[PDB]
């Protein structure tokens, strides 16, 4: 909770003293519902026969 | 990947780097901590010996079970076959209705044994279950052509073995040397790894000899041997 | 390092040599003269660090249970299985999947894949394979170097397809329906067997046999339903499989060791029961009604 | 779509969509001379009004192949499939007649909750279901160190907080809540949320949100409320 | 019909309509139905309306509706009569009021203060049975009266 | 298909309707080993958990969820680093059964 | 448990959870007023563990994915790719051998596969792909579970290698023609047919009928050149193929569709012509020649 | 099971949704022989009044209220003080029916 006096306060990305403890101490950023942007059809198909085409 | 884990030492100091300034200098609460983290570390080391502890090449006893339960092949079948069984034959011979062993023989199994008491031939030795499994990796694929069959046959007998023919619906395989005991006994559950096509007979020859004949690759006079294919019965008493 | 993995398993360090192990540390630290009984400032701490590192080891189990399809469970009982890129039917249990990823005997390893494969078809209720790889023809009317299939269910697109797949060419199929197929223009005829049922009524002629006196046989109708259970399990009499004593004997002792049975009697419906055997060809199954089966004790 | 979120000079970006919208009704206004242009906009509004299905079904049919057969309809319409979590009584059930469905689908699918007792609704396209009692998975934590605003306002059955708009608060999910006022209100900490309220503004009135929640027992269930027939 | 415009400012009017259009769902009216029973004293069925309404998004069904008065077309007795069998098709019409204890004690008013209750349907012979299902030798010029 | 976009936070979560559900998805970066990895739930069930993000297959066919394909790629193939994978020169894209059975018959 | 290994993955841990569950435990042993804070002994003892063993938690986690093909990357990627047979080739990296290992787990050896094959080699103008898998010798005279092939051109070397990639031990080989090849210093004897191509000639005789439309009916040396094209292209009769009223009626008919024919004449050159049954022995083929085809319209 | 929080008060009352059932506990303390009593009222109808509790039993098994079992734990069975119960050395725990015939058969 981090109300107790006598307990430390909870790791945050926020009070970390460094960007490698910040990622660890990083409670998790939560974007709302998202729409993906979409691929124009000759590069989508393009990266389809990459992928899944062997 | 690469080394998945360090030292113990490396990682509790590179914590005990963290510690305040009033403490950098406190021996006996840094080697307090250091004690309690280092137990820790120390513990989860363990698991990097999770890593290659399954690979094929040199995996043993569990580790190679878990490896042909995932590709399907188990130590064990049943077989027409009296395992040798763990006993005395009342020193110098007993009559008896059992066959007995002497502390080196893959047929180790006692009268109270469960995969014993209903026929099951167990597969104790790790070099030859090794190679039943990686057999079975063809079988898995359905690698059935003869450019693969003669690689089978290499690893679960040696380099001098060779398929002979292509009879309709019958074939013939040697390891190309004299087997042992052991060898001899496992052979029945070498045919139940091997890739041959469903439908089609497995034969052996005879004297595990190279085969003799014209061409580029055989045996000669010195070495080779007439042809003789028979029944290794795999699957059947008769 | 007799402790993790070893030829055996993954073996344990006990939570006693975790403490003692810290407790030797805290002795080198503090001296002979510490006290760490379980009561102490020192020993509450040992305890809560030694239950720590047991948690660890209990990870570490964890960790190699999970590549053993033994107790592998869920999702990645699945990822296992995609080594041979087996799939899960609907609905099956952790029990079932791992008896094929596993093909526990099957008593032919070989032909396996085709058999699990073709369970793993949509619709198929039951299913078999069969092979005749002699130079002969056998008994049961297959011809040499010939492999044979049994379903109930599916489109035979769907199982005819997967059959092609695994039957070589130059290896026959023997069987009493027809699929044409066709891949890259060239059609193979599949040949399967899809089993004729024969409706079998069942009367059979029971005696008690309490084992010391104890737990008595249960009721007719709990033994008729139970034996319907056994017989429509996929379990059940396969193809060619002739109705004999022997054949239901094995069954009801098994279910209820406290009985015996005494007289089997058999018969194609609606035909009054008779002696057995009675003779199912090789396209011919018993189909059995949890009506006709029927059940009598006698003194 | 309306995206919302918060953007500061360092950190990251926190949008998201609060709310997908087809458009309802608009107009542009003067005061001065400005012109500000109010829009409204539609939630499901294509399913609300144009959905409509055609059903003969049969008897034995289980109780909800069909509201995948209703969601048929409504996905006709452009709606997508949320979380379904039927009622136990619900999900066991089975038929003895056959099921009528000519008219409207939603007029019907009210008549569907007001007869078995359970909720649906459309959230941003997605159309979700949960049973009176219960609710869906997924917490939120609202504090005074996390977004909070004034009282966890206490209420006959749950609460209702008010908090920074950020956007993952969705109806039919748990909130945790806590403060240093709802310890001597004794009220717990996780409530369902049944009610959600977004006002806010760029320059001046801040981003908040309002929830409304009514409590989970110790059964795992909603404080329902007495349903008045 | 809901929502004429838009997700949230829903006009003062859509959710008055709406109210009106769920009270007007409430309603009972015909639905054709399965004879399950006939009472012993002719004038009471068990019977298995064939319709559901939309529960769940999906069938549900209400119970079959118990001491149903059959209705033949009598007046005093004096009328023509129906041989009623378990499994034949009749209409349901609920009335706009119930009438439980107007056949409990035929002094004439059922229990609290209602209006068209699913409790309050009666059985009629002419209404039930579905077009698919072909009742045969419909005589189109004489009156006809069936023993079969 | 679709690009899903990648926020520059070690541990980030979103939400997105693939196939008609809501998937909400879950990445955390794993420092140990410096890689991604993704948590799947389905509609507020978690389904995947603890895989990693690798480039160049697709991250969702064992599973049989029904939500299509979830792939990343790059120019030339790298890994997935801290990084790399917010700056986009690696991409997650989903792709739809019906494309991909489009693109594969093409 | 809801941490560690699950049914859906690992559930990696928090490292805030990992310090609360440590100040937790603390409280448990000392009382809610022990003292923990940051500044303290205990709390530097607290957060030292929390960060350890968020540490350890995401080892676990790797060890956990890297015993999935999908998931390994490098010489543990090779180690699983050892269970499905597949070295990585040198400088591929793990994207490419990770694609590698997604393969077929059954074998891919359709006569369909394989006559694609055959089409695909150089100087193979020619090709078909014959199966006799039942278990009496058909009428072709190809022996039962055989495949037989029949080629023109392309080298004998290449070929063979092609058939013994693709026929798999037990089944026969029907043919005229002998192949030695080497593989592993293992000669076959691989059977072959190179069809004997014997030169026919070929007469018919056709009515012209106007079409619906009002078209010209075609010349003669147009119909006699448009058969030539047909007769030495793809879809040309092969071996053991006897030239009949059938085939060049249907011939004829399909690309003339104006014009009837009333009769076929073929024979051998220089043997004049006959009946149209041109009887083909199985090793046999027809031939033909542009000049060595005579049309001719009837009134 | 649930953990019931007690104020640092001698004399409290809070209701909790047990089974379903709305129970409304109250706890007093009783300084004369140091001890805590609870007072019980299912649906407004004080059931039970005036019970002492004790750790390591279930404080509702003679009433038959069909609400769980009720009952106060505690590191070594320490017994609940008035300085006690408030900070959590000794804690009060509900579980249900249900729950506790898994442990029984576990």
């Amino acid at each position: 909770d981090g109300t107790d006096k006598n307990k430390s306060s909870n790791p945050s990305k926020d009070k970390a003293a460094d960007a490698k403890t910040a990622d660890k101490a990083n409670s998790g950023v939560n974007a709302g519902d998202k729409g993906g942007t979409t691929v124009a059809a000759p590069r989508a198909q393009s990266l389809l026969k990459g992928v899944f085409g062997g | 990947m690469s080394n998945l884990c360090a030292d113990p030492e490396a990682l509790v100091e590179a914590r005990i780097d963290e510690v305040l300034t009033q403490y950098r200098e406190s021996p006996y609460l840094l080697n307090l901590i250091r004690a309690y983290l280092s137990k820790l570390a120390e513990t989860s080391m363990s698991y990097c010996d999770m890593v290659e502890k399954f690979d094929l090449d040199t995996a043993v006893g569990d580790q190679l079970t878990i490896i042909g339960r995932i590709l399907g092949f188990p130590r064990c079948h049943c077989v027409c076959d009296t395992i040798p069984v763990v006993g005395y034959d009342c020193g110098g011979s007993y009559a008896g209705s059992y066959q007995l062993a002497g502390y080196c023989e893959p047929g180790s199994s006692w009268i109270h044994c469960s995969p014993y008491g209903n026929s099951e031939l167990c597969v104790d030795e790790d070099e030859i279950y090794r190679s039943l499994l990686k057999a079975r990796r063809y079988q898995m694929l359905g690698l059935y052509d003869i450019e693969s069959l003669h690689e089978a046959l290499q690893i679960v007998w040696g380099e001098d073995a060779m398929v002979a023919e292509t009879k309709v619906g019958q074939v013939v395989v040697t390891p190309g040397r004299s087997l042992t005991a052991t060898e001899t006994r496992y052979l029945p559950i070498v045919f139940r790894a091997l890739p041959i096509a469903p439908g089609i007979k497995g034969m052996i020859h005879i004297d595990q000899g190279p085969i003799a004949g014209y061409g580029d690759g055989w045996a000669g006079y010195c070495g080779g041997d007439w042809l003789c294919p028979v029944d290794p019965h795999a699957y059947t008493c008769s | 390092m007799t402790y993790g993995v070893q030829p055996t398993g993954y073996v344990k360090k006990p939570l006693a040599v975790h403490l003692a192990e810290i407790e030797a540390s805290m002795v080198d630290l503090f001296g002979p003269g510490v006290i760490q009984t379980e009561q102490s400032p020192l020993g509450q701490l040992n305890g809560l660090y030694a239950d720590l590192s047991y948690d660890l080891d209990e990870r570490g189990e964890d960790l190699y249970q999970s590549f053993d399809p033994e107790q592998a469970e869920g999702s990645r009982l699945d990822i296992l299985a995609r080594y041979r890129l087996l799939s899960r039917r609907a609905g099956e249990s952790d029990e079932s999947f791992r008896r094929a990823i596993t093909n526990v005997d099957r008593a032919r390893i070989d032909l396996s894949d085709l058999s699990t494969a073709l369970s793993a078809i949509n619709g198929v209720s039951w299913s078999r394979v069969y092979v005749n790889e002699d130079a002969t023809t056998d008994a049961d009317g297959i011809p040499p170097n010939t492999v044979s299939v049994a379903v109930i269910g599916g489109d035979d697109d769907e199982v005819a397809q997967l059959v092609r797949r695994y039957v070589v060419p130059g290896v026959g199929m023997y069987g009493n329906t027809t699929i044409e197929t066709t891949i890259g223009g060239f059609c193979r005829r599949i040949r399967v067997i899809r089993p004729v049922l024969i409706p079998t009524s069942v009367e059979i002629d029971v005696q008690s046999r309490p084992l010391k006196n104890g737990c008595p046989p249960p009721s007719v109708n709990a033994m008729a339903a139970g034996l319907y259970t056994e017989l429509t399990g996929p379990d059940r009499p396969g193809n060619g499989e002739d109705g004999t004593v022997y054949l239901f004997r094995k069954i009801m002792e098994r279910l209820y060791p406290n009985v015996e049975v005494v007289d089997v009697r058999l018969s194609q419906a609606p035909a009054a029961p008779t002696t057995p055997p009675l003779v199912m060809s090789f396209f011919q199954m018993m189909s059995f009604n949890a009506d006709d089966i029927l059940v009598e004790i006698v003194p | 779509m309306l995206e919302v979120g918060y953007t500061p000079p360092g950190g990251g970006n926190n949008i998201g969509i609060i709310a997908k919208g087809k458009i309802r009704d608009y107009q542009h206004d003067r005061e001065g001379g400005d012109i500000i242009s109010t829009v409204s906009c539609g939630d499901g509004d294509k399913a609300y009004r144009r959905a409509t299905i055609s059903k003969t079904i049969p008897k034995g049919t289980p109780l909800t192949e069909v509201v995948d057969e209703i969601h048929k309809e409504m996905k006709k319409e452009g709606i997508a499939k949320g979380e379904w979590s039927f009622p136990d009584k619900v999900k066991n059930t089975q038929l003895k007649r056959p099921y009528s469905m000519c008219g409207s689908c939603t007029r019907e699918l009210d008549t569907l909750g007001r007869s078995h007792g359970f909720y649906w609704n459309i959230q941003n396209e997605t159309m979700e279901i949960i049973p009176g009692n219960g609710h869906l998975p997924g917490s939120l934590l609202i504090t005074p160190d996390t977004g909070l605003i004034g009282t966890p306002t206490i209420t006959d059955n749950g609460i209702k907080v008010k908090a920074l708009i950020n956007p993952e608060a969705r109806p039919n999910r748990m909130m945790k809540v806590k403060s240093q006022v709802l310890k001597m209100n004794r009220k717990g900490e996780d409530y369902r949320i049944s009610e959600v309220s977004f006002n806010g503004d760029n320059q001046e009135g801040d981003w908040i949100m309002t929830l409304t929640g009514e409590a989970i027992g110790g059964d795992k269930k909603v404080d329902e409320g007495k349903k008045a027939k | 019909m809901t929502g004429y415009l838009g997700k949230t400012t829903n006009q003062d009017r859509d959710v008055v309509s709406a109210v009106a259009q769920s009270e007007r769902e409430s309603v009972w009216g015909e639905m054709p139905g399965r004879v399950v029973s006939v009472s012993a004293d002719g004038r009471t069925v068990t019977v298995q309306p064939l319709y559901k309404p939309k529960f769940n998004g999906v069938p549900t069904d209400m119970p079959v509706l118990q001491e149903v008065p059959l209705r033949q077309a009598l007046m005093g007795g004096v009328g023509v009569t129906v041989p009623v069998k378990p499994g034949q098709n009749v209409t349901l019409r609920p009335q706009m009021r119930s009438m439980d204890n107007y056949h409990v004690e035929g002094d004439g008013s059922a229990s609290d203060s209602r209006s068209f209750s699913l409790s309050d349907m009666e059985a009629h012979i002419a209404g039930g049975e579905s077009l698919k299902d072909v009742i045969p030798n419909l005589d189109s010029e004489n009156v006809h009266v069936r023993a079969n | 298909m679709i690009e899903l976009e990648v926020l520059d936070e070690s541990k980030q979560k979103f939400s997105v309707i693939l196939n008609d559900r809501r998937v909400t998805i879950e990445l955390w970066y794993n420092t140990t080993n410096d890689r991604w990895s993704f948590s799947l739930a389905l509609d507020g069930d978690n389904v995947v958990t603890g895989r990693r993000l690798v480039t160049g297959v697709d991250l969702l066919a064992p599973f049989g969820l029904g939500i299509g394909a979830l792939f990343l790629l790059s120019e030339n193939g790298e890994p997935p680093t801290r990084a790399n994978l917010p700056l986009g020169l690696v991409k997650l894209y989903h792709a739809t059964q019906e494309e991909i059975d489009a693109a594969i018959s093409a």
